[PDB]
């Protein structure tokens, strides 16, 4: 069994909680509680090999707010969460990314990035190729997820396991 | 201290005896600062509360370099403390040291008089 | 970055703050940081936003405070430039009063930006919209920067194409029946200039001639003959025939905290004491005590203040069994 | 700002050369200009400085280059803990570091572990939650499968975190000591000896939490259970894996337990081990040139309990043919000895360990190890070694050169400090027994040459056994005096050698006069020798050396020679010039902080004055320092040439504090008023008022200068003036009062609580 914690980053009003639980859970509530700071934990298997995850949810950021330091110092892996929805959202994660790799450096670290209320097709406003491009411009890994697809919410966060995995092995 | 000062004053008696103790050292070293440091633990002691328990560790830190003799008054005050907190007999055990003579054992002998305000507060 | 998650959480109950906080907070304003001060002015329009109009007794220290430091650079003037966004969302009406002490200061922005960072009037422009009846005494001042953006060669297209749909925002909230008619003049110049961006002039004088009505239909000829040289169409044209709840206390990482098995030195007690008093907030069932959680991380007294009340707020939640244990 | 800049990149550049003296050298010049020149600005803008540092160290840090690394390394490692903890710092250093274990070179590898101790030590808000991270990260490396370099990784971080910060690390003991055992039987040595070292660790931790626990742990049992494990045949059996491997997995665990149970036992390990580092250290420099006790009351007994089952283990691993598993018994089983010898005199457990261990003297890889075990032997058992007392000396006088020195003289030999330090620890044992017989060994350690075991042994058996000190003096002064004149004693070389000899001749004790021919022969030509050193030493020797001729002076005041006090004054003469003249300014700070008191008579004469006087102006500041507490002492001796010259230089400071409007010389001016009124009351006295008027409108200024160093030193100067002056003081003294109360209520103002507190504490008793 390997201990791994995950912490989730992005704009506000994105539905970072809602991965969360819907991970965690299976479920997706629209209550809209703006969370300070949530932790969710779960044992799940990934290559035959048991990690048990510890998932940090963040509050929203902006690009003015500051970015905490906690959350720079134990985490062994990131999700960084947009709103496919909002324009803001995605130039809010470049900002967040930014302000991490400089609480970083920019050491490689394992960073994923994730294009979030994809079902929301009719108020898309981001694309899959420019969230490509940005991803393999920070050499991250893309993934789109909703809260409503439990299945992409296992990949995204299977996904940022096996960033982080490939990265321990270099 | 973090309830009141009232409960900290145990404490603080002993953060006063460890200063004076600290005057001490500096008595023995500097034989100029001798009368000052006297004054100073006069004050000190006249700035403390009027407790028997405390005042006899005060002046028991204070005897190691100064004798009653050498602050006549400053015991005087402590006998009066002591005749007046249920402690007479310690009162008398201290006057019968100041003076040396115990005229408890010489009732038709009159008092001394060499010093006469000793002689006042026993 | 915590007194405002308490703010957000409350909801209008936040107003009972109001007398502790602002005094101080607007002073440190005065006194923090240059590189903190566009953040607490972020901070202050966001707690503005949430208070909404329960604003007005701090309104003109707010406003002199961002008149004696809204210096020419372009961080802070955005993040002011939002303050004022959400000012005016929040009171509106009142707004009007301060509006005044703020106008040579848009003008000086408007006239002053030498630098991509022209962007900064779009967002000073996209304040304008928000401003509706309020801007009525005031848009005599306000329209001859516009009116000069209109066709201004050297400002960058977009910049333009904000303009007019500020302007074409602002048509629908003020009476235009005025004197600013005559800002019908200069877009058609930007109709026989940038063939780019017609479409948003003629949306805008479309708005225009609906706000005007029949004023506008007198003087259509010179209009209808641009539109006819361009051959672009409008349906207007033919018209012109007529709190934050609670929070789950993690129960399992809430009695982990109190794990006092393998603890015996001082220094271990202490470092016990130390991470059950922050855990207990950061499993806190209320939204303000777990938004001091971070602080209190950094600053270790914060957590020994309200350790009582977290131990409250975590204890409260728990079953009968979880308590006993 | 570019200063700032530039001096980073001229630091970067340094830090790039690929010779290790240069990286080093650039090391602790940025840790200087970081610690104490960057701390006249305050906490925000240090964070924001720590962007351009930390991009400049990752600069280093992200070529592949293994020296360009390693200065990187270097960089984060003079800077982690020098500054306060404060918060950018935290969170880069930790993943900069996180990156290096991985890596192959033991040289990063530790460098890296010791790196992240260090950042946990360095006590911020968020080394808890980090030490929880790295601990887990090892533990998590030692599950793998086989892991090498980070089953190593996870080994020396867990040694290095365990030692550094012990309180976070306790609460991880339990996985610890579930995993550390998987790493202990790993087939390669470093990774074992690392495992050892980290469990070591963990068990001291055990042990100064164990007397204040509710209930006896279980963890010493386990880790006993683990050794058995170990020696078990059957269990041993695991395929892909070495024997042998194991039986030095179990006898390294037994080891450590004893160790922590036979804290008696160890303490003479210790020092032994000291000797022989510093010989190792010698020996290094001539290279260069071309801790706490604690018993376990749980452990002592479950060994009480099972001494033969780990005696006989040992004892039947004792025929194996590999060198670490002998190395490892001959440092058990004197441990076994001195843990319950009782059991080795009944038990008849000497034979086999002493034939054993006086045939590992002939095998050369464990000769130094055999010596050891004879050593500690000696001492261990001090009644049964006597049976075997000449099969060892005779093991000695071998080891050392033959008796016939001149005939058969030594082409190129070292004798290692074992040897030496297995005299001495035999001497103990059986002391008076053996006099004669160390008389007789005496002679050739002699003819080995100096080595500091050597000089350290003699001292030993000096003060164990009295009667033939003199010897042991006598011998050595005429060595002495064959390498510093080259000339039997009467009555080129390697720096390193002369170096030696000053500090035995200046430390080793002698009540011969002779000691008088060196010192002004290491007047004559070691103080003026081109070796920084020989200098530095010649100096401090010839400081010690006249302490008794002083004596006569001071207190036998009947026996007052004029040979002595000519050869004195002359001698410390030479001492000032050198101290003077020289450009190095380590040598004269040495020279001055070497005269003490003693030297006052001979320096209250106008021709040191003189040369005090110029010291009191000097470049350097700290050897300005000793220079004004030199001459303000002196202020008592010599009054006509001291006292005037002392006013003036407090007409001088006053003035630079009173007009320089720069930070650095108004702390420096403090600092010089305070030593001045701390060694030179009498001067002050009359000249109190001015001086605290002064030193007040400095305090009281309007204009708060960036550095705290410049109010510190007014409040340390104002204390020690209140400290001169008793109640001179007195009527303005409430001022005092109202401005330290000030400055103490609110943290803004650069004065710190520390001297604030000193110097109101100092106004009261005064
Ligand atoms: N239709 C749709 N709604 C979604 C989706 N993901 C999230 N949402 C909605 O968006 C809202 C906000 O998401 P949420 O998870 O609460 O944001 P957050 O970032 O955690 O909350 P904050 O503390 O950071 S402000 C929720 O009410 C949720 O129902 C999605 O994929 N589709
Ligand atoms: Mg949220």
């Amino acid at each position: 069994s390997k201990s791994r914690k995950i912490a989730i980053l992005g704009y506000r009003s994105v539905g970072k909680s809602s991965l969360t639980i819907q991970f965690v859970e299976g479920q997706f509530v629209d209550s809209y509680d703006p969370t300070i700071e949530n932790t969710f934990t779960k044992l799940i298997t990934v290559n035959g090999q048991e990690y048990h995850l510890q998932l940090v949810d963040t509050a929203g950021q902006d690009e003015y707010s500051i970015f905490p330091q906690t959350y720079s110092i134990d985490i062994n892996g990131y999700i960084l969460v947009y709103s496919v929805t909002s324009i803001k959202s995605f130039e809010v994660i470049k900002v967040i990314h930014g302000k991490l790799l400089d609480m970083v450096g920019k050491v490689q670290i394992p960073i994923m990035l994730v294009g979030n209320k994809k079902d929301l097709h009719m108020e898309r406003v981001i694309s899959y190729e420019e969230g490509k491009a940005l991803a393999e411009s920070w050499n991250a890994a893309f993934l789109e997820s909703s809260a409503k697809e439990n299945q992409t919410a296992v990949d995204v966060f299977r996904r940022i396991i096996l960033e982080a995995e490939k990265m321990d092995g270099a | 201290a973090g309830e009141s000062y009232s409960r900290a004053y145990g404490a603080m008696v002993s953060c006063h005896m460890l200063s004076e103790l600290e005057e001490v050292i500096q008595y023995k070293l500097v034989p100029e600062r001798r009368e000052i440091i006297r004054q100073i633990w006069w004050e000190r002691l006249q700035g403390c509360q009027r407790i028997v328990e405390d005042w006899q560790k005060i002046l028991m830190v204070r005897s190691l370099v100064v004798s009653p003799h050498e602050d006549m008054r400053t015991w005087l005050k402590y006998a009066s403390l002591c005749g007046k907190s249920g402690r007479l007999a310690l009162a008398h055990k201290t006057l019968v040291l100041l003076l040396g003579v115990d005229p408890s054992r010489q009732l038709d002998h009159p008092l001394p008089t060499v010093h006469p305000q000793v002689t006042y507060a026993y | 970055q915590a007194i405002t998650f308490i703010f957000k959480s409350l909801g209008l109950k936040c107003v009972q703050f109001l007398p502790q906080v602002m005094p101080t907070f607007l002073n440190v304003i005065r006194v923090c940081d240059g590189a903190i001060r566009e953040f607490l002015f972020q901070q202050l329009g966001m707690l503005v936003s949430f208070v909404k109009s329960h604003i007005r007794p701090y309104m003109d220290e707010i406003v002199t405070l961002m008149r004696e430091f809204w210096v020419m650079n372009t961080s802070i003037q955005s993040t002011i430039i939002l303050l004022i966004e959400q000012i005016v969302v929040a009171l509106g009406g009142e707004f009007k009063l301060y509006l005044p002490q703020l106008i040579p200061h848009m003008l000086r922005v408007f006239m002053h930006d030498n630098s991509p960072g022209r962007i900064v009037s779009i967002k000073l422009l996209a304040a304008i919209q928000l401003f509706g009846a309020n801007l009525d005494d005031y848009l005599h001042l306000l329209l001859p920067p516009i009116v000069k953006l209109f066709d201004a060669p050297e400002a960058p297209l977009p910049s333009r194409k904000a303009a007019l749909e500020t302007v074409d925002r602002l048509t629908e909230s003020l009476d235009f029946t005025d004197y600013a008619s005559r800002i019908i003049h200069p877009i058609v110049r930007t109709l026989d200039q940038s063939p780019e961006l017609r479409s948003t002039a003629m949306d805008t004088l479309s708005s225009l001639v609906f706000q005007l009505g029949k004023k506008y239909q007198i003087f259509i000829p010179m209009v209808n003959k641009v539109l006819v040289r361009h051959r672009i169409n409008h349906q207007r044209y033919d018209v012109l025939i007529c709190p934050m709840k609670k929070l789950h206390v993690s129960t399992i990482n809430l009695q982990k905290a109190w794990g006092a098995a393998r603890r015996v030195s001082k220094d271990d007690w202490l470092e016990w004491l130390r991470r059950l008093s922050l855990e207990l907030l950061k499993d806190s069932s209320s939204p303000s005590l777990r938004s001091c959680w971070a602080l209190a991380q950094a600053y270790n007294p914060m957590a020994r203040d309200l350790f009582n009340a977290a131990f409250v707020s975590c204890w409260s939640e728990l079953n009968e069994d979880q308590q006993d244990e | 700002t570019s200063s700032n800049v530039s001096v980073l990149q001229q630091f970067a550049s340094g830090l790039k050369s690929r010779n290790e003296e240069t990286r080093a050298k650039a090391a602790k010049e940025l840790q200087h200009y970081v610690t104490m020149e960057l701390r006249e600005m305050s906490q925000e803008e240090s964070t924001r400085f720590y962007d351009q540092l930390n991009h400049h160290i990752f600069e280093l840090v992200s070529s592949s280059d293994a020296n360009e690394r390693k200065g990187g390394i270097l960089a984060i490692a003079s800077l982690i803990g020098v500054e306060g903890g404060n918060a950018t710092r935290i969170g880069r250093f930790a993943n900069y570091l996180r990156n290096l274990l991985p890596s192959n070179d033991p040289v990063v590898m530790e460098m890296a572990s010791k790196a992240i101790g260090r950042l946990a030590m360095a006590g911020d808000t968020f080394t808890a939650e980090y030490v929880e991270f790295e601990v887990k990260r090892a533990l998590e490396w030692l599950g793998a499968d086989r892991n090498e370099g980070r089953r190593h990784a996870a080994v020396l971080v867990l040694r290095e975190l365990a030692i550094s910060v012990p309180t976070f690390f306790f609460q991880q003991v339990q996985p610890f000591f579930d995993n550390i055992f998987v790493a202990v039987w790993d087939p390669k040595q470093a990774i074992r000896e690392g495992a050892v070292a980290a469990l070591r660790a963990c068990l001291i931790l055990t042990t100064q939490r164990e007397p204040k626990e509710m209930q006896k742990p279980q963890w010493y049992r386990h880790t006993f259970e683990e050794a058995e494990k170990g020696f078990d045949e059957t269990l041993a059996k695991e395929k892909g894996m070495n024997r042998d491997d194991r039986i030095h997995g179990a006898l390294l665990i037994l080891n450590e337990l004893v160790r922590i149970s036979s804290m008696e036992g160890e303490r003479l390990r210790e020092e032994m081990e000291e000797i022989t580092q510093q010989q190792l250290v010698h020996d290094k420099y001539c290279k260069d040139l071309m801790s706490t006790l604690v018993e376990s009351r749980c452990c002592r007994d479950l060994m009480e309990e099972k001494f033969d089952q780990v005696c006989q283990w040992v004892l039947k691993c004792r025929n194996s043919k590999n060198s670490l598993i002998q190395m490892t018994i001959l440092n058990l089983l004197p441990r076994l000895a001195a843990f319950r010898p009782s059991a080795f005199t009944d038990t008849q457990y000497l034979q086999d360990t002493m034939n054993h261990v006086l045939s590992c003297v002939k095998k050369e890889k464990e000769r130094t190890a055999a010596f050891q075990a004879l050593g500690l032997l000696s001492v261990a058992v001090r009644s049964e070694f006597k049976v075997y007392l000449p099969r060892v000396l005779d093991i000695i006088r071998a080891a050392l050169p033959p008796k016939d020195f001149a005939h058969k003289r030594q082409k190129a030999m070292q004798v290692d400090a074992t040897v030496f330090t297995c005299i001495s620890m035999l001497a103990r044992a059986m002391g008076p027994g053996i006099q004669q017989d160390i008389k007789e060994l005496l002679e050739p350690m002699l003819a080995v040459g100096l080595s500091p075991a050597l000089t350290a042994v003699l001292y030993d058996l000096s003060r164990q056994i009295p009667q033939l000190k003199k010897d042991i003096q006598d011998g050595l002064l005429k060595m002495l005096s064959l390498v510093l004149m080259h000339k039997p004693l009467r009555h080129a070389s390697d720096v390193g050698s002369i170096t030696l000899a000053l500090r035995t001749l200046g430390s080793f004790e002698f009540e011969g006069h002779s000691l008088t021919q060196f010192v002004r022969h290491c007047a004559d030509h070691f103080l003026n020798s081109e070796h920084k050193e020989i200098r530095m030493e010649a100096a401090r020797t010839c400081s010690r050396l006249l302490t008794p001729s002083i004596h006569l002076i001071s207190g036998h005041a009947h026996v007052v020679s004029q040979t002595a006090v000519q050869v004195v004054a002359d001698v410390l003469s030479k001492l000032l010039v050198v101290g003077i003249t020289d450009p190095d300014p380590d040598i004269r700070y040495c020279v001055l902080a070497s005269l003490d008191e003693r030297f006052d008579a001979h320096l209250a004469q106008a021709e040191n004055l003189q040369a005090l006087f110029v010291a009191l102006n000097d470049q350097v500041f700290e050897i300005r320092e000793l220079a004004i507490c030199t001459v303000g002492r002196l202020s008592s001796m010599n009054p006509a040439f001291v006292m005037p010259f002392l006013r003036k230089m407090l007409i001088q400071i006053l003035t630079e504090l009173e007009h320089s409007g720069i930070g650095r010389i108004k702390e420096q001016s403090a600092r010089m008023l305070g030593h001045l009124v701390s060694n030179a009351p009498r001067l002050i006295r009359p000249y109190m008022e001015p001086i605290l008027k002064a030193l007040i409108l400095k305090l009281k200024d309007p204009d708060p200068d960036p550095n705290p160093g410049v109010i510190n030193n007014v409040l340390a100067t104002i204390g020690e003036l209140a400290q001169v002056s008793g109640l001179e003081m007195r009527k303005w003294v409430d001022e005092l009062f109202i401005i330290i109360m000030d400055m103490l209520q609110d943290s803004s103002l650069l004065a710190k609580r520390q001297v604030a507190l000193w110097t109101l504490g100092q106004l009261v008793a005064s």
